[PDB]
């Protein structure tokens, strides 16, 4: 069916400025195109229906325009309750079709990630189990790249990642990153070492611990 | 005025059927308007599946109708989804939805979880610094909570007295079974002279474990 495609994935400004989100389709869908805002933890909301309509409720920050092709929603003055999630979908054709979804994030300085890094504890190796774990805390913007060394060489098998979405103090990021082997294989090497690379820093940055050390 | 309310089994097995119920209140589903499924997967990705109109028609998502059906009760004031072959690429949020003038009421949704996992309780390890990585001032800890299913699990640090420093993650699979670690940076001043411990509740099994993160040897 007709694809819609969201260009700005993820877009972010400042409180008080002017956004312009896009949504293309690939065929002709005239004006039938409506935009459905999701604040996190919510279902989405009807925001402008018939490409221009503004939805009722809604405040006039919000503008959308175009036609057949290429839709647009504008944001006069962007504020808080306005990060969120920004979905535009067509329903001229049936198989009634959404895009890929705009994320809007705060912007704010950018800020190196405090790594930390964790042997497994004895009480998970008493039992057979190796996990190391490592945390990547409040840090900014996203992109960041984790990699783990063990004894100097990469490893991508037993990598578990997890990212928590912008926070909603600081606004920065965090993730974990973490490790899992079988006890055998880990008394087997001694040096692990989690390096991150971000933005903020020329060299990468790298958290380590030899196991032969208490 | 309008109001969707979704509910339906929160965990079954792959192959299995199940039904959706979407039950409205506040507007006669013969009156008028299309009644609508909607679902999203992990990641925000919306997907249609299909509705059926107050006069009785139904459509589907193409890719989707030698799977699911469409059916309603219009004296109760419901239509449901019914999914067969459930696949374990169907565990998502569903939404039930009225539409026309795009798609202007919707409910909370419901979780649905394909999986094949067996309620079992979770192993929670202490993670105590390796000794020698903390930068003066702030010493951060940690908890790691894996192998246990079904979601959610509860985790606080000192029953609730620690509140700021604290970072919990989204569960994660690892074989077929949720890992999630959570940790909270204190100052070097607290912790290895105050105790702190993690608590984490895995209602489901009924489990609540404390653990107390200790200097390691």
């Amino acid at each position: 069916d007709i694809v819609l495609t969201q260009s700005p994935k993820s877009m972010s400004m400042s409180v008080g400025e002017k956004v312009t989100l896009s949504c293309k389709a690939s065929e002709n869908v005239d004006t039938y195109v409506s935009w459905y805002q999701q604040r996190p933890e919510q279902p989405p909301a009807l925001l402008i229906y018939g490409a221009s309509n503004r939805y009722t409720g809604v405040p006039d920050r919000f503008t959308g325009s175009g036609s057949a092709t290429d839709f647009t929603l504008t944001i006069s003055s962007v504020q808080a309750e306005d990060l969120a999630d920004y979905h535009c979908g067509q329903s001229y054709s049936y198989p009634l079709t959404f895009g890929g979804g705009t994320k809007l994030e705060l912007k704010r300085a950018d800020a190196a990630p405090t790594v930390s890094i964790f042997p497994p504890s004895s009480e998970q190796l008493t039992s057979g189990g190796a996990s190391v774990v490592c945390f990547l805390n409040n840090f900014y913007p996203k992109d960041i790249n984790v990699k783990w060394k063990i004894d100097g060489s990469e490893r991508q098998n037993g990598v578990a990642n997890s990212w928590t979405a912008q926070d909603s103090k600081d606004s920065t990021y965090s993730m974990s990153s973490t490790l899992t082997l079988t006890k055998d294989e880990y008394e087997r090497h001694n040096s692990y070492t989690c390096e991150a690379t971000h933005k903020t820093s020329t060299s990468p940055v790298v958290k380590s611990f030899n196991r032969n050390e208490c | 005025q309008v109001k969707l309310q979704q509910s339906g089994p929160g965990l079954v097995k792959p192959s299995q059927s199940l039904s959706l119920t979407c039950t409205v209140t506040g507007y006669s589903i013969t009156s008028d308007y299309a009644w609508n499924w909607i679902r999203q997967f992990p990641g925000n990705k919306l997907e249609w599946m299909a509705y059926i109109s107050y006069s009785g028609s139904t459509t589907y998502n193409p890719s989707l109708k030698s799977r699911i059906s469409i059916t309603r009760d219009t004296s109760k004031n419901q239509f449901f989804l019914q999914l067969n072959s459930v696949t374990t690429e169907d565990t998502a949020i569903y939404y039930c939805a009225r539409g026309g003038t795009g798609f202007d009421y919707w409910g909370a949704g419901t979780t649905l979880t394909v999986s094949a996992a067996a309620t079992t309780p979770p192993s929670v390890y202490p993670l105590a610094p390796g000794s020698a990585t903390a930068a003066a001032s702030m010493v951060t800890l940690g908890c790691l909570v894996k192998g246990y299913f079904p979601e959610p699990v509860t985790v606080t640090w000192n029953s609730g007295a620690l509140s700021s420093g604290v970072h919990t993650f989204p569960a994660v699979l690892q074989s077929d079974l949720y890992t999630l670690s959570s940790s909270v940076t204190v100052p070097s001043s607290p912790w290895p002279s105050e105790t702190v411990t993690c608590n984490v509740a895995h209602p489901a099994s009924s489990t609540k474990v404390d653990k107390k993160i200790v200097p390691r040897d």
